[PDB]
């Protein structure tokens, strides 16, 4: 019944996938041994969307884990909830990418993708009616950006009608730890816009920004950042798994957020977020949630949305409330900020309600917004690329596997055209 | 939400400060003030039913010497008469104003009842109590200037005039617990009890 | 929160009863696997009561060539947490339980058609196993697991069948399943001149046979299982 | 999973080999005799190979034409550890002559060494790369080291090779003929070594005196410092961490061009417990002290040139959020500037295992440490100084007759000099704005 | 007034075994090495490359 | 999960008329008990060699 | 001597009365308790039945096994076995006793230790120095000013100069330095050995 499969690649993708499955398992009451522990029958009504059925009454996720170095898969197995994953779904290489886009996309990626493509093909056939694919990878790494984008190309070729969603982490210039990240970032971006139906940008800078100031925890770790992404990842597909006053699936959001097929880069945010010593002090209400939803510093991208115009926006409310709080507030926020919304598409915001809140919360909101202010992070990345490319620095590694400079030239033009297209639609009047 | 408790109310709370003010004021009259409050309720309740009405409770408080205002009565009467029967059980009220008895003190009181009945053969009589006690022990619980000669009359004046009144162990244990409420130290009361009955 | 994965805390529906006359009918679980073997065996529950773990383990024994029956001592009550688990243990009556195993023996021998029957218990079940062997006639052998019953009420001198007991050094219980207590019991049995075998497994804690728990050790469980299965296979006829 | 083969040639290399392997055995819990005392798994396959009987054999081979140095290795407390026939020793030394160690007497020992490497290499199937240590200012060290790299280049090919060479000091040295065999070896390793590391003595001399407060250090103290540098670099292959870097991820992030592959290293914190237990030793403090040119292990001043790329490995209880904060401070600092075409040039690794302290050593037990590998245009300074060495030597053909008589062509000096001049011209060209 | 005592002045050494808090955490010289605890690179699926059957690729 | 083929049982490779003869096609290898004696003889030979050297 | 040290310990394990001779019954009983875990404490004809585990030895007129012959028999048995480890393991698994010295300090590591200490002094201050550095500490605590130095002082002395030597290693170097065997080492002789010695 319109289930989706999960594919995760790279070290960053594996850690996002490792913690994401913990949240879903807790939401549906699945223990680390794969046995149901819940209280209500609603938690089992739509279990087939994420978990397959196995013997003995245990469930296994339909997630494919891929990497070019098996050390990541050894770590993901020894973590909590590590016994749920089926051992056959691990497909790994014994060489590694070495933070090289060319190696992971032409030499090692090409020779290994035959095995993983067989696994994902097998998973898709098992379901009665597939709904789509979701991808979790980082665009700054070697195997995640390199082979991850090639699998998207192959999957799109054989499954045209299905929708594809990507939670992509791009590197920000502030917190930078890889010298060769501008090369493999822009190359993936050109490939991503060609095939991916939906792309969701995530920045480690923004995740650090939220932790230091909002949650006010002194020493955050990568587990904390992975938790924020996992909370947002589960929220977008909540109404497909639970009943509600208003239904909405992944396809419905895509229809109401993509006016033009080349404009499919969104930003996400999660509310509410409170410190430990401030939960006793804040009253949880819909006006409070909506106020934080459009807060600029609440986004998970380095792009500031007040520098552009919201082409479209969507909100997915989780919890029990009346439609008046929802409908009135979205109307109110559009009227008070009419300068931040483009004019030629009136009523450019979508609302959905799901009546199952998360554990420990009475209300929660996941926000997905399409804005032209996202073009500025592409400009900053392209700024660093052209600075390094004119001197042909770190190029002999990229030319060593047959890839030629014309693809480098092609990447610049397509990236610049995407940036220009965002600018054109922002500066338009009826 | 595990992080935050919802407090709120599911049961009517003890009013608090009006009871505390009564307890502090009662300590000023003397060691037998708590006896007077229990004595007043019993003597005002001439019919032995176990409850008092609206006006009767006003008289008992007024008889002791507390001129509580209308609001203070409303708060006190609200908790003790929960569903408005029109009557209030004085036995619960006296227990709360006195405080909490420590199990050690009550057990020592129970043995004191047995010890005083031992010499009499198991029968408790009021002559025995007024025959064997230490009037000079009044000083240790609180200093006083009254002579020991007048202390004997004060002890029996608080007691009944007749010397043939039957006593029960529950009536005996409630007698000394009332005196205990005057002193703030459980140890101080215990060492006074040993001096009085030679135990 | 207790580490309880619904396998030691959830009741397993029974399928077979039997009459004890004094207390009437009491329910029980009969393993559907491997009913062709004439060699019977009785499994006694731990302090929790019947759960999925004890029934699944009982099924594993039946796969090796035995007919396994699990009688009820709690009679429909299953512990849900550690706090009330002790309450049911104290509420249990040893005098009331002793005839239940005897009548289960009478049921297996007559209605099912068994020829020889053994007994096996775990923790308090092993404690009952030692008591059952002394005060009940008709058993062939018993395999208590880290369980010692009261001495004066049920002296071990009355044992008339070979006994094979399993204990670990790493026990933290005092006076119930201590390794030194096991050695003292073995010495008492040997001076009373009754066949008694004591087996000790290195680096094994309490309830080491229980699966899917913090106290599980797989290397010790397999060896003990093999030894007890071979011992039962050899001794039973 | 990751195996690396260690090569030691020359007196300097072997003595460094004693200190690094002593650290390696103690860090993994291996006793000197070679048996583990009775006590993710093992994690020692990187450096040791199990024989099936408990004994562990190091994955290294020792080479020298001088029998003397090998003897106390066999006569020392590590007699039982090393494989008896993997300690290759010759008959007569080169006696500070490159020609002797490359043409005349070095060819009768290379054939045994290649068989030993080949036999040891087939044991592992996930080899990462080779590590070579040699004293460049030595006869057999430069000669055999030069010839081995030539053979390994065609014998194995794409396997990465890292070299911790010992270039002669600027103003003081031991022998007189250092400039000759230094430049000759430089031309050999330029096109055959993937990564070269500067390990000059004067800078290491000054570090020990300034920080450890040792008035009379010796070669033993120097080798221990080099051992800690090697361990921190390799610590990511055998210990988990937040960020993992391997051997093949260094060249991808350190050498913009194949011709320029010379890096100078620094280590922090280097301190004794006298000044350490009085000190907080935070992650920000150690990072700041790492970039001071006075703390560099190469006698060079980075202030005179631009920075090409920077790689740092942290080990201990560091947290990524502070490392990012400390990095921004360096970028804010003005005295350190990067080349124009390098907007970002930092690669950071984090390991949970803190550095291990060796008994009888000088360093103190600390919870944080950083090792630096930096690529800079300032490295051209030391090469120019060696150029000034050779022109004064070669202007009147002094000492050359000791090289012609060994059969070496006289034109080797000319082509070596022109190769060095091109490299110096190359470095200044890469450090110009567009 | 005589000085307090010639044995109570400032002496650079005393008889107090560890004179400074300095020398209490210096690692013991002859001590045997210790194996590291559960802190190492994970090694569970690396086994199926060093088995002697990874060849025979077709 | 039980049985011999899945568990690589080592007790199934014994002959039916000899505790010392073995099934030619069913043999996992030598048990650690047999392996230990080889190491013991290797240890013995080292002391065995020194005795001859002393005589020489 | 290692075999002798082990065999004397094994004999003393059973000879709790220190008579020097052990009745045959206990020796035969021990050889069966370790072998079988189900033998029962007592047997019917246990004396004669278990006496076949013994009497490979010989007994005196009194009927006791003299300690001299018990050691002698294993000495005869210690000819067909040429591995010390094998011999120790055989006796250990035959008698259920495992207690031996871990190792004895060897001259190799003694030389290593004395080299470590000797180099550490050189680093401090200057070359003509460090002899007065060693002497001033002994002047500081040698109250009885007799010039005789003790083992406990050695540990204290080395603690001062940043060399925490292990007690076993300290005993070995202390024992190797002195030939008087009186437990007292002359200070000037120690200084001479540590400093003015041509050989390591
Ligand atoms: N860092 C360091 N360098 C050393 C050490 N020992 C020797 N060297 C260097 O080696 C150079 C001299 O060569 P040696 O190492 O003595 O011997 P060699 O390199 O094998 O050359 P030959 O003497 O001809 O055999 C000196 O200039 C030193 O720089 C050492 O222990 N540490
Ligand atoms: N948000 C997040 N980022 C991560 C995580 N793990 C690694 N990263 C980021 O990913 C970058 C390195 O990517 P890399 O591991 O080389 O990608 P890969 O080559 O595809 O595996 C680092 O800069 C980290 O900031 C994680 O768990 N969460
Ligand atoms: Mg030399």
């Amino acid at each position: 019944m319109r289930e989706i499969v999960h594919i995760q690649g790279g070290q960053c993708g594996n850690q996002i996938g490792a913690k994401f499955w913990e949240v879903i398992s807790d939401e549906h009451g699945i223990d680390p041994t794969g046995t149901y522990h819940g209280d209500s029958d609603l938690q089992l009504e739509r279990i087939n969307v994420y978990y397959n059925e196995a013997t003995g009454g245990r469930y296994v996720p339909r997630a494919i884990l891929m990497d070019l170095e098996p050390g990541t898969m050894d770590s993901v197995r020894a973590g909590p909830f590590g016994q749920l994953f089926r051992p056959d779904n691990f497909v790994f290489g014994q060489t590694g990418a070495g933070n090289n886009w060319a190696k992971g996309h032409y030499t090692e990626g090409a020779e290994l993708i035959d095995s993983v493509l067989d696994v994902v093909r097998k998973e898709a056939e098992g379901c009665d009616c597939l709904q789509g694919f979701q991808i979790t990878h980082s665009l700054g790494g070697g195997t995640g950006s390199g082979m991850g984008t090639l699998l998207i190309s192959k999957v799109r070729e054989e499954y045209p009608d299905r929708i594809m969603e990507t939670f992509s982490v791009v590197p920000s210039p502030k917190v930078s730890d890889t010298v060769v990240e501008p090369y493999n970032a822009t190359l993936s971006v050109h490939q991503l816009v060609e095939n991916a139906d939906e792309c969701m940008v995530i920045d480690n800078e923004a995740l650090y920004d939220i932790c230091f100031r909002t949650l006010k925890l002194t020493t955050p770790t990568y587990g904390d950042l992975n938790h924020l992404v996992s909370a947002a990842m589960s929220g977008v597909t909540c109404c497909l798994r639970f009943p509600g006053q208003l239904n909405s699936d992944l396809r419905k959001l895509a229809v109401n957020l993509i006016p033009f097929p080349r404009l499919h880069f969104f930003m996400i945010g999660f509310a509410p977020l409170t410190s430990r010593g401030s939960q006793q002090y804040r009253a949880l209400t819909v006006p409070e949630l909506t106020q934080q939803m459009f807060d600029a510093k609440n986004m998970m991208c380095a792009a500031d949305p007040r520098h552009g115009r919201y082409l479209t926006a969507s909100a997915l409310f989780r919890g029990r409330m009346s439609t008046k709080e929802v409908d009135e507030q979205m109307l109110n926020v559009q009227n008070k900020n009419s300068s931040y919304f483009v004019e030629w598409i009136p009523n450019n915001i979508k609302s959905s309600i799901c009546d199952i809140p998360p554990k420990g919360l009475k209300m929660a909101v996941t926000f997905v917004g399409n804005s032209t202010a996202i073009q500025e992070m592409f400009k900053r990345v392209a700024e660093q690329f052209t600075a390094m490319f004119r001197r042909k620095a770190f190029l002999h590694w990229y030319t060593g596997e047959g890839m030629d400079e014309m693809e480098f030239t092609e990447a610049e033009s397509n990236m610049n055209d995407l940036v220009s297209e965002y600018q054109q639609y922002q500066d338009a009047t009826a | 939400n595990p992080n935050v408790n919802p407090v709120f109310k599911l049961a009517r709370e003890v009013p608090s400060p009006i009871i505390n003010k009564l307890n502090a004021d009662l300590k000023k009259q003397g060691p037998f003030a708590f006896r007077s409050l229990s004595k007043a309720c019993q003597k005002a309740d001439t019919f032995l039913n176990g409850s008092l009405s609206h006006d009767e409770f006003k008289w008992v408080i007024k008889e002791i010497g507390f001129s509580l205002t209308k609001t203070e009565f409303d708060n006190l009467f609200k908790f003790f008469d929960k569903n408005y029967e029109g009557k209030v059980i004085y036995s619960v009220f006296i227990d709360l104003v006195r405080g909490q008895q420590s199990e050690i003190i009550t057990q020592s009181l129970s043995q004191g009842y047995d010890a005083l009945a031992s010499n009499n053969g198991g029968k408790v009589t009021v002559e025995s109590i007024v025959q064997r006690y230490n009037p000079l022990a009044i000083q240790i619980i609180y200093p006083t200037r009254k002579i020991a000669q007048d202390l004997q009359r004060e002890f029996v004046a608080e007691w009944g005039g007749n010397l043939q009144q039957q006593v029960n162990k529950n009536a005996f244990v409630e007698f000394f617990s009332d005196v205990r409420a005057f002193c703030d130290s459980e140890s101080k009361f215990h060492q006074y009890f040993s001096n009085a009955f030679g135990l | 929160m207790d580490d309880i994965n619904k396998k030691v805390t959830t009741s397993k529906p029974s399928n077979v009863i039997f009459n004890t006359q004094t207390r009437g009918y009491c329910p029980g679980y009969l393993s559907p696997h491997n009913q062709i073997s004439k060699k019977g065996l009785i499994v006694l529950q731990e302090w929790w009561g019947m759960n999925e773990s004890i029934c699944l383990l009982a099924d594993e024994f039946a796969h090796q060539g035995f007919k396994v029956l699990v009688p009820d001592l709690y009679r429909g009550k299953v512990a849900k947490s550690h706090e009330e688990a002790g309450h049911l243990l104290t509420g249990l009556d040893w005098k009331g339980a002793i005839e239940d195993i005897a009548h289960a023996l009478q049921y297996l021998i007559k209605l099912q058609g068994c020829t020889s029957v053994g007994i096996t218990g775990f923790c308090m079940g092993g404690a009952l196993t030692l008591a059952s062997l002394s005060a009940i006639e008709g058993f062939s052998c018993g395999s208590p697991f880290y369980g010692i019953c009261d001495q004066q009420t049920f002296p071990v001198t009355n044992i008339r069948v070979p006994v094979l007991a399993h204990f670990g050094e790493d026990d933290s219980m005092v006076g119930f399943s201590d390794v030194e207590s096991a050695k003292a019991l073995k010495l008492k049995a040997h001076e009373a001149s009754v066949d008694f075998r004591l087996r000790t497994y290195p680096q094994a804690g309490h309830a080491f046979m229980r699966k899917e728990s913090k106290t599980y050790q797989p290397q010790a469980a397999a060896a003990a299982f093999k030894e007890t299965v071979e011992f039962f296979q050899q001794l039973l006829k | 999973m990751r195996e690396v083969i260690s090569i030691h040639v020359g007196q300097g290399g072997i003595q460094v080999g004693n200190a690094c392997w002593e650290l390696f055995c103690l860090e993994h819990g291996i006793q000197p005799d070679g048996q583990m005392p009775s006590d993710g798994d093992d994690a020692f396959n990187t450096f040791f190979s199990e024989t099936g009987a408990g004994k562990h054999v190091p994955r290294a081979v020792f080479l020298d034409l001088e029998p003397t140095v090998i003897d106390e290795v066999r006569t020392g407390t590590y007699r039982q550890l090393f494989h008896p026939e993997q300690l290759i020793s010759g008959k007569e030394d080169a006696a500070n002559n490159f020609a002797r160690g490359h043409y005349t007497i070095g060819k009768e020992i290379v054939d045994l060494c290649l068989d030993r490497i080949r036999k040891l290499a087939d044991n592992c199937t996930g080899l990462q790369g080779f590590l070579v240590f040699n004293s460049v200012g030595g006869g057999t060290g430069s000669g055999l080291g030069s010839l081995l790299l030539e053979r390994l280049s065609v014998d194995y090919g794409k396997k990465s090779k890292l070299g911790f060479t010992i270039y002669p000091s600027p103003q003081v040295s031991t022998a007189v003929v250092e400039p000759y065999n230094s430049i000759l070896s430089t031309h050999s390793l330029l096109e055959h070594t993937d990564v070269a590391v500067m390990l000059d003595n004067e800078a290491i001399y000054d570090i020990c005196r300034r920080n450890l407060d040792i008035e009379r250090p010796t070669y033993t103290n120097l080798n221990r410092l080099i051992a800690q540098v090697i361990s921190s670099l390799t610590a990511s292959l055998r210990f988990d961490g937040a960020l993992n870097v391997d051997i093949t991820e260094f060249q991808t992030n350190l050498v913009p061009y194949p011709r320029i592959h010379f890096m100078l290293s620094s280590y922090a914190p280097i301190i004794s417990a006298e000044k350490a237990y009085h000190e907080q030793l935070s992650v920000a403090e150690i990072t700041n002290s790492a970039f001071e040119p006075a703390n560099m292990m190469a006698k060079c001043d980075p202030r005179h040139g631009k920075y090409m790329a920077c790689s740092m490995m942290y080990r201990g209880d560091v947290v990524p959020k502070d490392v990012n904060a400390s990095i921004a401070t360096i970028k804010t600092k003005r005295t350190i500037q990067f080349v124009d075409w390098c907007p970002t040039g930092f690669k950071v690794g984090i390991n949970y295992q803190p550095p291990t302290v060796v008994p009888g050593g000088d360093l103190a037990k600390v919870m944080r440490a950083v090792c630096m590998i930096s690529n800079s245009t300032a490295i051209a300074e030391v090469f120019s100084r060696l150029d000034h060495k050779f022109d004064l030597m070669y202007a009147k053909r002094a000492f050359v007759h000791w090289y012609v008589g060994e059969g070496m062509e006289e034109g080797e000096f000319s082509e070596a000099r022109e190769d060095l001049a091109a490299l110096e011209k190359d470095y200044e060209e890469v450090g110009i704005e567009t | 007034y005589t000085p307090d005592l010639s044995a109570s002045a400032r002496t650079f050494h005393k008889d107090t075994i560890y004179e400074k808090d300095y020398q209490k955490h210096i690692p013991e010289l002859g001590s045997k090495p210790t194996v590291p605890k559960d802190k190492a690179r994970p090694y569970n699926e690396f086994t199926k490359t060093y088995d002697s059957t990874h060849m025979k690729i077709p | 999960n039980t049985n011999n083929f899945q568990t690589e049982n080592t007790g199934t490779c014994t002959s039916a008329f000899g505790p010392h003869r073995v099934i030619p096609y069913h043999w996992k290898g030598m048990n650690p008990q047999q392996k230990k004696d080889i190491i013991l003889e290797q240890d013995q030979q080292r002391h065995e060699r020194e005795i001859l050297k002393n005589l020489e | 001597q290692r075999r002798a040290n082990f065999v004397l310990k094994v004999f003393d394990s059973i000879d709790s009365e220190q008579k020097g001779a052990v009745h045959p019954f206990s020796l035969a009983e021990r050889l069966e308790v370790v072998k079988n875990k189900d033998y029962q404490i007592g047997s019917k004809t246990r004396e004669q039945l278990v006496g076949e585990y013994v009497a490979q030895f010989h007994k005196n007129q009194d009927g006791l096994i003299t300690r001299d012959e018990f050691v002698s028999y294993y000495e005869d048995l210690g000819l067909g076995i040429s591995s010390d480890q094998h011999f120790i393991e055989i006796l250990q698994t035959q008698w259920g006793i495992k207690e031996d010295d871990d190792l004895a300090i060897t001259k190799e590591e003694v030389k290593g230790i004395v080299k470590t200490i000797r180099q550490k002094l050189i680093q401090k201050t200057k070359g003509a120095n460090d002899e007065f550095l060693l002497r001033k500490l002994f002047k500081e605590f040698d109250i009885s000013n007799s010039g005789f130095l003790t083992l406990d002082e050695m540990n204290a002395m080395l603690i001062k100069l940043e060399i925490p030597i292990q007690k076993r290693y300290l005993n070995a170097v202390f024992s190797q330095l002195d030939r008087n065997h009186s437990g007292v080492i002359e200070f000037e002789e120690f200084v001479y050995y540590i400093v003015n010695d041509p050989y390591p």
